[PDB]
RNA sequence: GAGUCAACCCUUUGCUUAUCUUCCCUAUUUAAAUCAGCCGCAUAGGCUG
């Protein structure tokens, strides 16, 4: 809450929009966490919230069909066959401006964090994206909630979401109320005994497969308190919010 | 024993960014514009081969079209590549194999490989069917706050050249382990008054249109895959067969259909098994077997 | 009155349309291609020639 | 020309091989004359006076 | 990890006959817009091609 730094217009290219069999467009908060926790792993700062916007999102392609990529050959099984129509494996892709805003505590100094995060973006992916260009991250100070939308006032416009809760099951309830799904996390279901092929033989090896959880993209204005917008682990792998149930 | 591993990665080191498209003036270079897409119809017959019965019927189609506004005549092609180390670092698979390799490999020139894709950069091979018909064809490149004006051309007869080995030098010194560089290549192109662009397609289920255009925010784009193949041209390292064709394992272009490096003892995995079971093999294949593990991707099976 | 290219778009409110670059009537790259190459005088009749395509 | 851009080792050159044995001016000829006789501007010139072409 | 080449959309057309829009109204208060020029890190006569 002391310090936060923010990146605005952040270029990202080719970004992977198959994020599951039937998920496609938005990549998932997941990600978001995997990039947090390599963040925290490798600068050394224990990180508790997370915080994401969209400017802008085009898909490759158009209603339907959107996009598909040309594999070629690049398994040792080849040498008659390999010479005309490789397998198609379709794929769409996806480009992308965003923006981020992190939280960081440190007291040694006030800038060289900014250059190894800077060092670091500079030098990662986003779900299979690129990083093109991006503005110089810019920090922010807070001290307690009340003064926090300040905060608000500071980075506009963008767009936010927010949790809305589910009623029984989504299977129908997606269609009537007309939102957007997202993967909240992942449940495991069994372990995997082989450890073989795996990059690590220590690392437990489960089994998960993904949870849907109701998102919705609104004003930032409309929203009358932030801890809605605020993301924290919870237990049996979940993401929970800090406000709870949305209310008027 | 050494059994070859059916899982291992490496991470794309030259990574190539959305090539974005313009129009401006020869002398006016201050003032740019972005170039449209738009759509129009054509009305043309059939030719097929051996149908002679359906010559006397019509056909209606309707596709994309990209050209330069009514008064302009230089073409803008700016975008931006980045070249990364960590090269014989394993991103997924591998933590005992790779050194393996790397006790035989370090014995290549890397500055060859540098000197080829800058090469290839400046010359222009990233512009696949914009440079028929363009008298003057220049880039300027500005890396690391200094820029270089290059007027390079004949991409055949290749000849050694001083006045673009710092950059090679600087690069491949990059790429034995260092960290990041970026370049913005900004060629400009004089092709014509009005004349027909050609930015990259993409393939659809069949639609209302036939041939669409890749577009960003109403402008036409290049794909990165096309820019990348671009780059990764340099594969000069066979007896016969000129004007060299992109590195691949297995080596051969579907789109002319043709198939090179097939399996007669001219492969990637063919090569190190027997290097380290006998003697060793020529400087020749150390370059081309390290040319393809620069670029990225999952090998195995 | 002018005579510019034509287009043939699906069901909507006109009835016959025209070719325009930002409002400017005009005629595709091709109708002027197919006059260019008509100088098919090679076969055996027919003067006045036609263009050159197979068939 | 006689360079096929998809394609062809063999059979184009050996196609290319067998021609340029005949007479590129008559095609350039008829091809200019095309294009000045306005016979490229289509029926707009019914009704016409007089016509003038610059290149 | 490359969607790649080629193309004539053409001919013809009567939109026209009539029409009441109408009553009522407090924009209030405060205001400051101020010739780079030689030796000088100086708002003391100025001898300057």
């Amino acid at each position: 809450m002391r310090k936060f730094i923010i990146v605005k217009n952040v270029k990202v290219d080719g970004i992977n929009a198959k994020s599951s069999d039937i998920t496609v467009g938005m990549p998932p908060a997941t990600t978001f966490c995997g990039l947090g926790e390599t963040m925290s792993i490798k600068t050394g700062i224990v990180v508790k919230a997370v915080s994401y916007g969209s400017v802008k999102f085009e898909v490759r392609g158009s209603r339907f069909n959107t996009s598909v990529t040309k594999f070629a050959w690049q398994d040792r099984g080849n040498g008659g066959k390999a010479n005309n129509n490789s397998p198609i494996q379709p794929k769409p892709l996806a480009d992308g401006v965003f923006t981020l805003c992190f939280e960081v505590e440190w007291e040694d100094c006030a800038e060289v964090l900014v250059d190894k995060v800077t060092n670091f973006i500079n030098t990662a992916r986003i779900a299979g994206g690129t990083i093109a260009s991006f503005n110089k991250p810019f920090v922010k100070v807070a001290k307690d909630a009340e003064e926090l939308a300040s905060v608000k006032n500071a980075m506009m416009p963008c767009y936010v979401v927010v949790d809305c809760g589910v009623e029984v099951n989504i299977f129908e309830d997606a269609v009537n109320r007309k939102l957007q799904p997202m993967v909240n996390g992942y449940k495991k279901l069994e372990k995997i005994v082989d450890n073989k092929h795996m990059r690590d033989k220590f690392t437990p090896a489960y089994l998960a497969t993904p949870t849907y959880t109701m998102i919705g993209y609104k004003m930032v204005s409309n929203v009358d308190n932030f801890d809605q917008a605020l993301w924290q682990y919870g237990e049996n792998t979940k993401v929970k919010t800090i406000g709870g149930i949305y209310n008027d | 024993k050494l059994k070859a591993p059916a899982v291992l990665a490496y991470s794309r080191k030259i990574n190539p960014t959305n090539a974005l498209m313009f129009a401006v003036n020869w002398s006016d270079r201050d003032n740019t514009t972005a170039v449209m897409v738009g759509t129009k119809t054509v009305a043309g017959t059939q030719s097929v081969r051996g149908n002679p019965n359906d010559a006397d019927k019509g056909n209606i189609q309707t596709v994309n079209f990209a050209n330069l506004p009514h008064n302009k005549n230089t073409l803008l092609v700016k975008y931006n590549v980045k070249f990364v180390g960590d090269v014989f670092k394993a991103e997924l698979g591998g933590g005992e194999y790779s050194n393996t390799l790397q006790t035989a490999l370090e014995n290549t020139d890397f500055g060859t490989l540098a000197y080829r894709y800058v090469y290839n950069i400046a010359a222009g091979r990233t512009l696949w069917r914009n440079r028929v018909g363009a008298e003057s064809i220049e880039t300027v490149i500005t890396v690391n706050d200094q820029t270089f004006t290059f007027s390079d051309l004949l991409v055949n007869e290749f000849d050694e050249d001083v006045d673009v080995a710092e950059i090679a030098d600087m690069v491949a010194g990059v790429l034995s382990g260092e960290g990041f560089v970026t370049l913005k290549v900004e060629h400009y192109m004089l092709l014509g008054e009005g004349s027909e662009v050609f930015p990259s397609q993409e393939f659809v289920e069949n639609s209302k249109l036939s041939k669409q255009l890749f577009d960003l925010n109403g402008q036409a784009a290049m794909h990165d895959q096309k820019i990348g193949n671009a780059i990764r041209t340099i594969d000069t390292w066979y007896e016969d067969a000129t004007t060299p064709i992109a590195v691949e394992p297995y080596g051969s272009v579907v789109r002319n259909g043709v198939a090179y490096r097939a399996g007669n003892k001219t492969d990637l995995f063919t090569l190190m098994d027997g290097a380290v079971n006998g003697k060793s093999l020529t400087e020749e294949d150390q370059m081309f077997v390290t040319a393809n593990l620069i670029r990225g991707g999952v090998f195995g099976g």
